[PDB]
């Protein structure tokens, strides 16, 4: 009712789920299953007890190569993790019916950890989840072998490792999707904060949940940051729909027109032509043997050709099965459609930007790595707001093994907790269905 | 689709270097196992490494995107991603940077091109690069004297021409004989010695340089004639500016 | 008559600048230098004293089969090799950023209310006379309160001291004037007027700290040990009890309440503290650099002091060894202050616009974004396209970039009066380049470029800011060569055409118009030229306390 | 026989220690220091010079109404006044700074896995040597790629370099030994066994970039600045297209993924990056001194050369400059390391302990804890009881809090072989010091001691923590004097007594081990009195760019 | 005063949706209320929000 819009929503097989689907329906601001994203991401924490037992038993703790001669303790943990993660949820939950959950993984190596809900109700942000899983664990590990008094300090630094000492939780053997407070490159950031491979880890390398997820937190943390109110609202909420949605099957269609043997090129032209099919865009000028088109709805034709980058990405480095190229994907798609055409391209230039740079830090000497280790709060890739990062998160679920810096190194307690909870794993599924079921409330 | 604005030869020239129909003027024959040795990723007759098992025997995730798109042979069998890395100069080499990443990714399939004032680069899997590499060396995207394979020392794109119109090269890597007016290839891309050197043909002639060049210039044709394509330019900054205030 | 950089370019090359071609490879390598001759040679000596290989000039591939070029340095007679600008080399760079770093600007008027109204005593020229006497002696570290203090040997910290200044000429006149800057002597006219009337009755601390601690410790240190002697000085002259609850109002105002850092402190990835280059808005460069009370009838040579400034600052140091190291970053920003080039391409669109419009005369809009920067943009580069030995010389496409960018940039504000449509004629510079060559700069110069358009007028969360406003961590900035300078001189171009006193900040513009600096301000290229010839005398060395 | 400090406070006083009276006022108040006259001196110079009034003593109050005293360096027999032990007047204290702030150790066994699984090439001795020929031209700052390239000048930089070390003695032996820290030749054959146990078949460079670039920048620098000319010297020695994908895996290891860096970054109120005091913890300054690996029969000196190392780094330049400024906290720290008084009162504890326990045999609780600490306390300030000139020298509560408190904890320590046991004597110490005389520290002191106790044993976020872990970043210590370079010495005492090769971290252990250093870190005293001296040579100066 | 609506927080992480969501309506609603230009527009924003986000 503040918007008209409205789209066709599908599944990550093309098919229809629900047709004519309001747009607010998918805002994060009104749909139930964005909120369960935001809030599970917030409060669950993976626990590394066998981590927690090796470092303990070799006096590890720390960071890199640290050790402590002469303060090994040897702890049967993983053997106890039943007694442990129970007498833990306990101290974490507020009352016995709430919806707290521990769940052992891995034969008692690892626990999914969430905290409840009523401890974020009353907190400013999200570091309930980690500080309150730690203390809980070292508590219990303290209680279940009587570590004594002299000794215990042991077992804080191997759960949550040099905190205080270091800004960071420095060796810890806990881990959360998301990352300090104090990381954030600017205020309503904290959204943007998980890396890359995480997303690809949590969805098992979906391709389409991968970039859902991704689209779901990027285009919420907009929200928070303040960039979707008012004039930008329905620019950043098409996006959403468009781009990370599939909405109106527009990036599955695009990618089945040109994946068996398609261009960034050729993705360009069915888009334009979809486009005008369409009427988001239509001819204002010719020049010479040129058509200049223009727009009325520059908030639609941004979203149109949103979705055909998300499906470039898919055909470019689909097809050579490697992430790497994204970055350069993300550049000339955009480059290529505006001379093209004669209207800006996504993100009136900010995704092309955020490609050059994002370009010069994956393949240089200065910094930045492969495509798994960015984010939206990372400051090379930040600068986009919300349509460059799912097109990252797509092309690394597509990766057939070329990273070092892949999921697997980097993520690999992230995806044996995380995978775990359905939302996390197929949150295109999810959100779809809220906004189905929510639809005559807009 | 029409790829760029303009009317004179270089945005022509822009356009067909884009245009995937468009048939890239043949200029110079090159051997598979000459290919190969320029790039320098592997011997003649070595096999290709992997950095990954062939995507057949592995176990992938249910997804309708991996099925939809089709893997270029290299990725299929596990290759490395390697490069090629070509150095335009500025005095009408008839590719240059920036047409050059454009037209790759109108062109070819899982390709990582990166643009510099100075080098221009495409990364894919090893067996497929072979394949583009060829057409890049063998049409009027490569001129002997006016281009380079370059994978490092790269500079010479806005230096002076030495005396038989060959690009700097701080290595040498393309030799201008005198004898024929052909040039050969005497080192790899990174500057190792090849056992063999490589014809690459004569360069081009002025009149055929300024013929097929993509660069503007005022001893060529100026950038602020093409009065059409400068409109656009103008126009995309116009709109970019407008919608980033307000839509 | 000729273009201004004829003259380096006939220095440089045996060819005319207008030759194609050259002769390469038979130059001896890196034996044609005198400069590398002097390292291969220094490296010799080192490997040899320490038992490990260093400098070798047959590691890695052969420097010296071009010309290994001299540079002008712009608006001086002075030719060097490159290497003597490299901020490592040269003194005078490495002293222009410890006089930056080392100072802080504190206010006495909080100060000056806490001991009239909570201690109860009166305060006058004479009293604050005496407290200036007593922070002379104290800031340098030394004592003025307890027995068998040990203190710092006051020639290695002779740098160090603290000076006030006042709108008000009849307080200013009853200070000591040995501690006063003063505003009518090193301000023109109707510059001191604008500068007095902004700070009226207040009074302002400059406050300089040791170079040897600066290099020590770091930039956020300034402040606390201002504040320190500060605190200090107030207790021996206002006789407090040293050390009772009102002392505490000194110290917040001396470090909180009435406090001007020269930079703000740096988020996690880059983390740095207060003072640190990232942390200096564009408009304070503008205002530390002092050409704009002496070069004020030439907006242009104004403009492009302040880009001088902070390219040396911005990518030698900043981008060049803070946030990265090694060689470094020297001729992305030796680009904008050699050979006269960005000069002769400024003063062709200073003149253009001047003609067509006056300054600050044209309309502040897109139209005039499109017709001077367009204009600028396209002499620019017909220059390089009209002399192959400019190409030659300015060999790097980013380079290139960002000098022609500036002229368009400096120049578009020069016609509206406006810092934020000379920004976007900046970015529409950088899009015209790459189109007429098909190249720009290195793999990713662009990033902000192409963000550039759109954040020009944004208003939104981290996208919007006036360009006064604007550093090395808006975010677009945050990374990349080739720019920061620049943007620093776009900013002080409107107001140099306006003939304002200041860019962003008055107390910054008369905290470094202090002839107790080392370094001079008036004259950045000059030092910089003096610094490349050996000749500047930095503070802080050690010299003093070390065996002869 | 005599207590340890008996020479000292005979040097000091014309009167026995033991004597309760003495003549003050008629010394001459500054004229009876040799260095204080040289300060009035300069102080005159300097104000003529620069035309502003500098250090003179009739401002504030008349120091040396009693005598200014002399002091020994423990364990020489170097006497120098106070002044000479300031950090701003001792080269050798800055040069100890500098070269950890200019340290980063980074592994090869990341980047040497690139190599091999991502562009297919292989990596053996020889290529490691010709990588570390290519990497030690390139880190001083020179070029190994590009043409044109302007490059730092190698006399200015000659103490940057680049050397490896492994547990791997076969691989140790292939590669040129130039480059090699040699752990069999540099410990002692038990240590060596751990610390190659330790390390393993890693390889890890130990990174030195020039002092004169951290005096100009920071302490953030020093990774950047490694990671660059690795990643140029990983292109040149492996032949990598010069900027490809597989290029950014070298740049994310190596400033990333396995680097040690000295100190971690730290929280916005005071902001500082990585590679500053306040981010090195305690068990990391404990195996910077390298005492361990040459005094490891003698466990008390080898905590006391600890103790040295941190109470300068920590209260003179990082509490005293970076946090503070000013006159500062010499003596404050000089009380840890001067006229051999923790020296007397740690080997009494020493020697109680080995008596009554065995070194590493009490029981690792409470009632030890009870026992060694109050034994020790007792001792400590009965001395000061009898020695009035001891009590004169040590004239500042603080001073001997942490003198007698450092005793107490690390013979505590001696006895448990634990350090969080030795911390509990520490804060019982100064329970019993508060008690005994109605005063304890300055002002605000035993913020951290009156929290100690409970802290101690504390499991909670931003409580609980092993001793080696904290560090200057631990909340209750973040402000406070007289405290951190004790905590590194009691962390170092547990592990001295048990003749452990390292405290916290065997990379950082075997990476100061280097004859290559400036500062020599196995005679950290021996230095300080160097440095006092005028003897020691600093790196970093300018004078082959200045004048004559 | 203003008090930004709870279903805001809801779906953050943080609370710095309040000074950011008001800031930017303040700023849309001042530059609306009098159509100041594109061009001047960004004093408003730095009225409002200040140095942020170079600070
Ligand atoms: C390895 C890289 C990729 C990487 O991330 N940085 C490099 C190399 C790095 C090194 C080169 C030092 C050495 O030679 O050992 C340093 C000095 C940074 C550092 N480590 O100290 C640098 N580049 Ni680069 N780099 C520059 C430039 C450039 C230009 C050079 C083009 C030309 O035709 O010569 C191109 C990018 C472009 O094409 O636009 C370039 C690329 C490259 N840049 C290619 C190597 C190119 C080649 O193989 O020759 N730089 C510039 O255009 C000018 C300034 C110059 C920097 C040094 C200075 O400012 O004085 C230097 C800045
Ligand atoms: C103004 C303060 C309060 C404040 O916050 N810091 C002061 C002053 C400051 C100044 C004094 C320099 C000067 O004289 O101008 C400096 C050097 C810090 C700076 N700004 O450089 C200092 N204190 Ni204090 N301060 C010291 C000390 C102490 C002892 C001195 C006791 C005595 O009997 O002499 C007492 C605290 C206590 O009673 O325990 C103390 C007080 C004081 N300290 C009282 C003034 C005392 C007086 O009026 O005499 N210092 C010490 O206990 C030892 C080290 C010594 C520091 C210098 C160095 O370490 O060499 C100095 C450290
Ligand atoms: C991107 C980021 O690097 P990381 O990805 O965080 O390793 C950042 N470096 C840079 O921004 C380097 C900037 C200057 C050198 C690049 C030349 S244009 C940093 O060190 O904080
Ligand atoms: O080659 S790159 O553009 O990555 C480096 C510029 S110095
Ligand atoms: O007097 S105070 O204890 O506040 C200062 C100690 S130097
Ligand atoms: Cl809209
Ligand atoms: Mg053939
Ligand atoms: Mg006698
Ligand atoms: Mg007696
Ligand atoms: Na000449
Ligand atoms: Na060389
Ligand atoms: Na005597
Ligand atoms: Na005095
Ligand atoms: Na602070
Ligand atoms: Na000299
Ligand atoms: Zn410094």
């Amino acid at each position: 009712a503040k918007f008209e819009d409205k789209v066709d929503l599908y599944d990550d097989r093309g098919n229809l789920v629900e047709e004519q689907v309001p747009l607010e329906a998918l805002s994060p601001l009104r749909n139930p299953a964005i909120k369960s994203i935001v809030q599970g991401i917030k409060r669950t924490v993976a626990v590394n007890l066998e981590g927690i037992e090796n470092a303990l038993k070799t006096a590890k703790v720390g960071g890199p190569a640290c050790k402590i001669m002469g303060r090994e303790l040897d702890l049967d943990i993983v053997g106890n993790a039943e007694s442990i993660a129970a007498a833990a949820k306990e101290m974490i939950q507020v009352t016995e019916d709430d919806d707290t959950n521990v769940e052992l993984l891995g034969g008692g190596k690892r626990a999914l950890v969430q905290v409840p809900s009523a401890r974020f109700d009353v907190a400013a942000e999200y570091s309930a989840a980690p500080l309150v899983t730690a203390t809980a664990f070292v508590q219990a590990i303290i209680n279940e072998f009587d570590v004594s008094m002299y000794d215990a300090n042991m077992v804080k630094a191997a759960v949550l490792g040099r905190y205080p000492q270091s800004v960071e939780y420095m060796g810890a053997n806990i881990a959360t999707m998301l990352d300090i407070p104090q990381k954030l490159e600017g205020p309503g950031y904290a959204l943007r904060n998980i890396m890359v491979n995480h997303v690809v880890a949590a969805t098992l390398k979906n391709t389409l949940q991968a970039a859902a997820l991704s689209t779901i937190l990027e285009q919420t943390a907009m929200f928070e940051m303040g960039d979707a109110v008012g004039a930008f609202e329905r620019m950043h909420l098409l996006g959403l729909a468009y781009q990370g949605m599939n909405a109106d099957n527009l990036v599955f269609d695009l990618v089945k027109a040109n994946g068996k043997e398609g261009t960034v090129g050729s993705v360009i032209a069915d888009l334009v032509e979809r486009a005008l099919e369409d009427g988001v865009i239509k001819v204002e000028k010719e020049l010479t043997d040129y058509k200049v088109y223009g727009t009325d709805d520059l908030a639609m034709w941004n979203a149109y050709a949103a979705a055909g980058l998300m499906a470039a990405t898919m055909v470019n480095q689909g097809a050579a099965r490697a992430a790497q190229g994204v970055s350069s994907t993300l550049l000339y798609y955009n480059d290529l459609i505006e001379f093209e055409t004669g209207l800006p391209s996504v993100d009136f230039g900010k995704v092309e930007g955020t490609a050059v740079g994002f370009s010069f830090f994956s393949h240089s000497i200065y910094g930045g790595g492969g495509p798994g280790i960015f984010n939206g709060n990372h400051i090379v890739t930040r600068h986009s707001k919300g349509f460059a990062i799912p097109c990252v998160a797509a092309a690394m679920a597509l990766d057939a093994g070329t990273q070092m810096f892949s999921p697997e190194a980097t993520s690999g307690l992230i995806k044996e907790v995380f995978s775990q909870v359905d939302e996390f794993r197929e949150p295109l599924k999810y959100v779809v269905e809220a906004a189905a079921e929510i639809k005559n409330e807009i | 689709a029409q790829y760029y604005p303009g009317t004179t030869k270089v945005a022509q020239n822009r356009r067909n270097f884009c245009n995937p129909e468009y048939e890239l003027e043949k200029l110079r024959e090159i051997s598979d196992e000459d290919v190969v040795k320029i790039l320098g990723h592997r011997a003649p007759g070595e096999e290709y490494p992997s950095v990954h098992p062939p995507l057949e025997e592995m176990d992938e995730p249910e997804d309708a995107i991996r099925e939809m798109v089709e893997p270029i042979d290299g990725a299929k069998a596990g290759d490395r991603v390697r490069y090629i890395q070509f150095t335009d100069s500025m005095y009408f080499a008839p590719a240059q940077p920036y047409v050059r990443s454009r037209a790759y990714l109108c062109r070819y399939r899982g390709a990582d091109a990166g643009t510099l004032s100075g080098r221009q680069i495409i990364e894919t899997r090893e067996r497929d690069l072979e394949k583009i590499s060829k057409e890049l060396l063998e049409t009027e995207f490569f001129d002997p004297a006016r281009s380079g394979v370059r994978g490092k020392s790269v500079h010479g794109h806005s230096l002076r021409l030495d005396e038989d119109g060959m690009m700097f090269d701080m290595l040498r890597r393309q030799i201008y004989n005198k004898d024929t007016g052909r040039v050969e290839m005497v080192k790899n891309q990174i500057g190792d010695e090849l056992d063999e050197p490589v014809d690459l043909g004569e360069p081009l002639d002025e009149e055929t340089l300024m013929e097929k060049t993509t660069i503007y210039r005022v001893d060529g044709e100026a950038y602020r004639d093409d009065v059409e394509a400068v409109e656009i330019m103008q126009r995309i900054h116009v709109l970019r500016s407008q919608g980033g205030f307000n839509l | 008559a000729d273009k201004l950089f004829i003259n380096a370019l006939k220095k440089k090359f045996e060819e005319s600048p207008e030759e194609k071609k050259t002769t390469f490879y038979t130059l001896g390598g890196w034996k044609q230098s005198e400069r590398k001759t002097e390292f291969v040679n220094a490296g010799k000596e080192v490997a040899a004293k320490r038992g490990i290989p260093q400098y070798n000039p047959d590691i890695g591939t052969p420097l010296g089969q071009r010309v290994l070029m001299p540079y002008q340095v712009s608006t001086t007679d002075t030719y060097v090799e490159g290497d003597d600008l490299h901020f490592v080399n040269n003194a005078a760079m490495q002293q222009m950023w410890d006089d930056i770093r080392r100072t802080v600007i504190v206010g006495l008027n909080h100060a000056h209310a806490v001991i009239e109204k909570r201690l109860g005593k009166e305060v006058t020229p004479e009293t604050i006379t005496h407290y200036l006497e007593t922070v002379n002696h104290a800031m340098p570290g030394a004592a003025v309160v307890q027995e068998h203090m040990v203190e710092t040997h006051p020639a290695l910290v002779a740098d160090s001291y603290v000076k006030v200044f006042t709108g008000n000429d009849e307080i200013a006149d009853e200070i000591d004037p040995a501690f006063v800057i003063d505003i009518n002597k090193q301000f023109p006219e109707d510059q001191a007027e604008t500068l007095k009337a902004e700070v009226g009755d207040g009074i302002w601390q400059v406050v300089r700290i040791p170079t040897i601690v600066s290099r020590t410790c770091d930039g956020a240190t300034t402040s606390r040990w201002s504040a320190m002697q500060i605190g200090m000085s107030m207790i021996s002259a206002y006789k407090q009890a040293a050390g009772e609850a009102a002392t505490g109002d000194f110290a917040y105002a001396a470090k909180h309440a009435e406090v001007i850092h020269m930079g703000t402190y740096l988020p996690v990835r880059r983390a740095r503290g207060e003072n640190e280059p990232g942390g200096v808005p564009f408009g304070y460069l503008a205002d530390i650099c002092q050409s704009s009370r002496v070069n004020y009838e030439d907006p242009v040579r104004v403009s492009l002091d302040v880009v001088a400034t902070g390219a040396m600052l911005y990518d030698q140091i900043w981008l060049g060894s803070y946030m990265s190291g090694g060689v470094g970053f020297t001729q992305y920003a030796t680009a904008a202050y050699t050979d006269n080039i960005l000069d002769d391409f400024t003063y062709f669109g200073k003149e253009y616009v001047e003609d067509k419009y006056g300054l600050c005369e044209a309309p502040n809009n897109m139209d005039t974004v499109l017709d001077v920067a367009t204009e600028v943009t396209f002499y620019g580069l017909e220059q390089y396209e009209e002399y192959p030995a400019l190409l030659e010389d300015q060999f790097g496409g980013s380079q290139r970039a960002a000098v022609v960018a500036a002229a368009a940039g400096c120049s578009t504000a020069f016609a509206t009066g406006n810092a934020q449509t000379g920004l976007s004629g900046w970015y529409l510079s950088m899009y015209l380049h790459k189109e007429q060559h098909s190249r720009l700069g290195f793999y990713g110069y662009d990033l902000q470029d192409q963000c550039g358009a759109s954040n020009v007028f944004s208003i939104r969360g981290d996208e919007g800011l006036p360009l006064e406003l604007r550093g090395p961590n808006y975010p677009n900035y945050a990374m990349n060569v080739g720019h920061q300078g620049e943007y620093a001189g776009i900013s002080q171009a409107p107001h140099a055409a306006r003939g304002d006193a200041f860019v962003f900040n008055p107390l910054v513009k008369i905290a470094f118009a202090d002839d107790n600096l080392v370094f001079d301000f008036t004259n950045v290229r000059g030092e910089f030229a003096k610094g490349a010839l050996r000749e500047f005398e930095p503070a802080g060395e050690r010299a003093l306390i070390t065996p002869a």
